């Protein structure tokens, strides 16, 4: 919501779900760069952590 | 109305079900123009309109359009309360 | 333990750190490996006919010389052209030469040549790409092929091996085969339709490149092996510049984005780098590394750290706003105003007013304001969309009034201004609409219409709708 | 909303174009007015109450 002065209120699970967005898309790309497995279970973790 | 509540496991086909359309790119709304993005966390096409009967574009505006889906937009023109259980 | 962070850390810790040797000879076994795969592409007349395609095309002006090809291994317009027309005609005598022993040497010369070219890398990557969807469509033909004439008629792998392999080409190592008075053959002749067919695309295909198959198998090893050593020498490369990428990481761990978050996006910096640095250049490789670890690091803060998405155009002007800010901070005294910061500045100082105004993060609705009944701000937020009660009470109120000042006019004027507006009918019309219905002619209903207003108007026949108004 | 077009139509009243967002005393409350400060940013007209 907008509120008085040009300045926002959000709620904490907009912030939750972008994490999750992020970190999955970025899966998303590292697998098609065939990187090592290393940073693929890096990126897992944090998006289970996520 | 109903007599019961039952309570279950979601299989991934339900959640399927439910959803009007995926979420893929983790933004919400523009800091210039404040209007939702094309696939963010709060988005038109998906989660409905913004405002009661008009398109996000402004090309629909009445309710002699409602139930259709813009062509420029993909919005489509209903009350913004349906934003509220998509 | 549980902390993600502490794990990584763990299963990085075990490799060491390469030296100047290890680096150097990591990066030459990828100038091999890459130079293997090339070679082995080298050897496929099937793209050459691509490249000369895309080469007249932009002849036709479709596109840039230079952006097709990335040079040639030797500058000039005029020697790229010259180049290209000696590939023509190398192409050109060496196909119009098949017949056989003698073509094989012509072939050979036109692969040498067309060596010295260079290959931008996306270009390189669709024919590459473009090869392996061939390899991978007559294996999957040789693969359904096997299929149906091993798991439904248990042939056994030593008659494959001994009939399909040595041809590959012709239908006889199925036709024939069918009459070795064998249990499977006498099974085959239910399936023998759909071999037949795929026998039919695989002597298409191979017609189409026009060399042995076990050439073709041959080579596609040779250029797995090359990917192969490439990956691993490249997986290699990447560890020490894991232990380098942690550091700069640190160097921007509290900018709203976590810190493995950063780490990540650092480690996709250093897998680029690797794969476009070079020991000619004899540049120690954290050099090159850390800039592009740098890079995109910051791009990453740039585009994730915000809620609200800033440009990172903008990004950059409010960093550098904040920069001058500080130094007139510290320096002129007190602090500065819009008006001093634009004239440090350079900007029309409207400009500056606008990135002042670009909202800071927003507050989160659960901040504990209400220091009381453990209050939150999300419980003093209106909304602002509804419809006060006493504004639908007086919408139906309106509607009974025009509805019953309706009723007391006739009903052909009635309907006139009922569908003039949208008064009880979803759908709006004109005065052209209008008259069709009535049969009028577009006058005598913009006539009617004002009747009926001026009798509207009238008092004492229109007071409670005067009320309505304001 | 059709309807309102009806009773314009009628009287010909025109809109308005501007909301009527004022300071107005809270209900309940009578007093007198002690003091009034104005407050203008660096780039505005300063009207003749200021
Ligand atoms: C401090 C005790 C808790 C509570 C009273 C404090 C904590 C943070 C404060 C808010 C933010 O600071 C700034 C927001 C935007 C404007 O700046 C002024 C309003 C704004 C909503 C504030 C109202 C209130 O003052 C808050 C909620
Ligand atoms: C404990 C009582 C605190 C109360 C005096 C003050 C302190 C900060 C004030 C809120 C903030 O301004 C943020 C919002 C501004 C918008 O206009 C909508 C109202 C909004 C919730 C404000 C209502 C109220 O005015 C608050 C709670
Ligand atoms: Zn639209």
């Amino acid at each position: 919501v907008p509120l008085d002065g040009g300045r926002f209120a959000t709620s904490d699970l907009n912030d939750l779900y972008r994490r999750v967005i992020n970190r999955n898309n970025r899966l998303k790309r590292l697998l098609d760069l065939a990187a090592p497995d290393i940073i693929v279970r890096n990126e897992k973790r944090m998006l289970q952590e996520a | 109305e109903f007599d019961a509540i039952k309570i279950a496991l979601a299989s991934p086909d339900m959640i399927r079900s439910w959803s009007f359309g995926e979420v893929k790119k983790p933004e919400t709304i523009n800091y210039r123009t404040f209007k939702p993005e094309r696939d963010g966390l709060f988005c038109a096409r998906i989660f409905g309109p913004v405002k009661d009967y008009e398109c996000l574009c402004g090309k629909y505006k009445r309710l002699k359009h409602r139930g259709v889906i813009c062509e420029k937009c993909g919005v489509e023109v209903t009350q913004t309360k349906v934003r509220r259980e998509r | 333990t549980t902390d993600p962070v502490r794990m990584y850390m763990r299963e990085m810790g075990t490799v060491e750190l390469l030296t100047r040797e290890g680096e150097i000879d990591i990066a030459k076994r990828i100038e091999d490996g890459i130079n293997q795969v090339q070679c082995s592409v080298a050897e496929y007349p099937e793209a050459i006919t691509y490249l000369l395609e895309q080469y007249d095309r932009v002849e036709a002006e479709e596109a840039r010389l230079s952006d097709l090809i990335t040079g040639f291994v030797d500058i000039d317009p005029e020697l790229a052209r010259e180049k290209f027309a000696e590939l023509r005609a190398q192409y050109v005598v060496t196909r119009d030469t098949i017949k056989h022993a003698t073509a094989q040497e012509e072939i050979l010369k036109l692969s040498e040549v067309f060596k010295q070219f260079r290959l931008v890398p996306k270009q390189f990557d669709y024919l590459v790409n473009s090869m392996r969807v061939m390899m991978d469509r007559v294996r999957t033909q040789e693969r359904l092929i096997m299929k149906l004439c091993v798991e439904q008629c248990k042939m056994p792998k030593k008659n494959f091996i001994t009939l399909f392999t040595g041809n590959e080409t012709s239908d006889t190592w199925f036709n024939a085969a069918i009459a070795m008075n064998k249990p499977w053959s006498e099974k085959l002749h239910d399936v023998s339709e759909e071999v037949h067919r795929a026998l039919q695309k695989l002597q298409q295909i191979e017609e189409e490149t026009g060399l042995t198959i076990e050439q073709v198998k041959d080579i596609n090893r040779r250029m797995s092996i090359g990917e192969a050593k490439a990956r691993r020498a490249k997986k290699e490369m990447v560890e020490a510049n894991l232990r380098l990428v942690i550091s700069i990481a640190k160097k921007y761990t509290n900018r709203g984005l976590q810190f493995l978050d950063l780490i990540q996006e650092g480690n996709i910096g250093l897998m680029k780098a690797v794969d476009k640095f070079e020991y000619r250049r004899g540049y120690k490789f954290s050099t090159y590394a850390t800039w592009w670890i740098r890079q995109a690091i910051t791009r990453s803060i740039a585009d994730q750290a915000r809620t609200i998405r800033i440009p990172v155009h903008m990004i950059e002007t409010i960093n550098k706003l904040n920069r001058i800010s500080r130094q007139m901070l510290q320096e002129m005294g007190r602090e500065p105003t819009p008006e001093e910061l634009a004239e440090r500045m350079l900007m029309p100082e409207d400009k500056i007013r606008k990135v002042l105004k670009i909202a800071k993060e927003p507050i989160s609705m659960e901040t504990p304001i209400g220091d009381d009944e453990d209050s939150h701000l999300g419980d003093f937020i209106e909304d602002t969309t509804l419809e006060l009660p006493l504004d639908s009470a007086t919408t139906e109120s309106l509607r009974a009034a025009t509805h019953d000042v309706l009723a007391g006019l006739t009903a052909r004027e009635a309907k006139v201004l009922r569908m003039r507006f949208g008064i009880d009918m979803n759908t709006d019309y004109t005065l052209e609409e209008v008259g069709k219905q009535f049969d009028v002619t577009r006058e005598r209903i913009r006539q009617i219409e004002a009747k009926a207003l001026r009798k509207l108007r009238h008092p004492s026949r229109s007071e409670v709708l005067r009320s309505f108004l304001d | 909303t059709p309807e309102e077009k009806l009773l314009r139509a009628i009287f010909g009243e025109k809109a308005s174009d501007v909301k009527d967002s004022s300071l107005r005393v809270p209900n309940g409350v009578s007093g007198t007015v002690i003091d009034v400060q104005v407050f203008t940013r660096d780039g505005v007209e300063k009207d003749k109450r200021a």
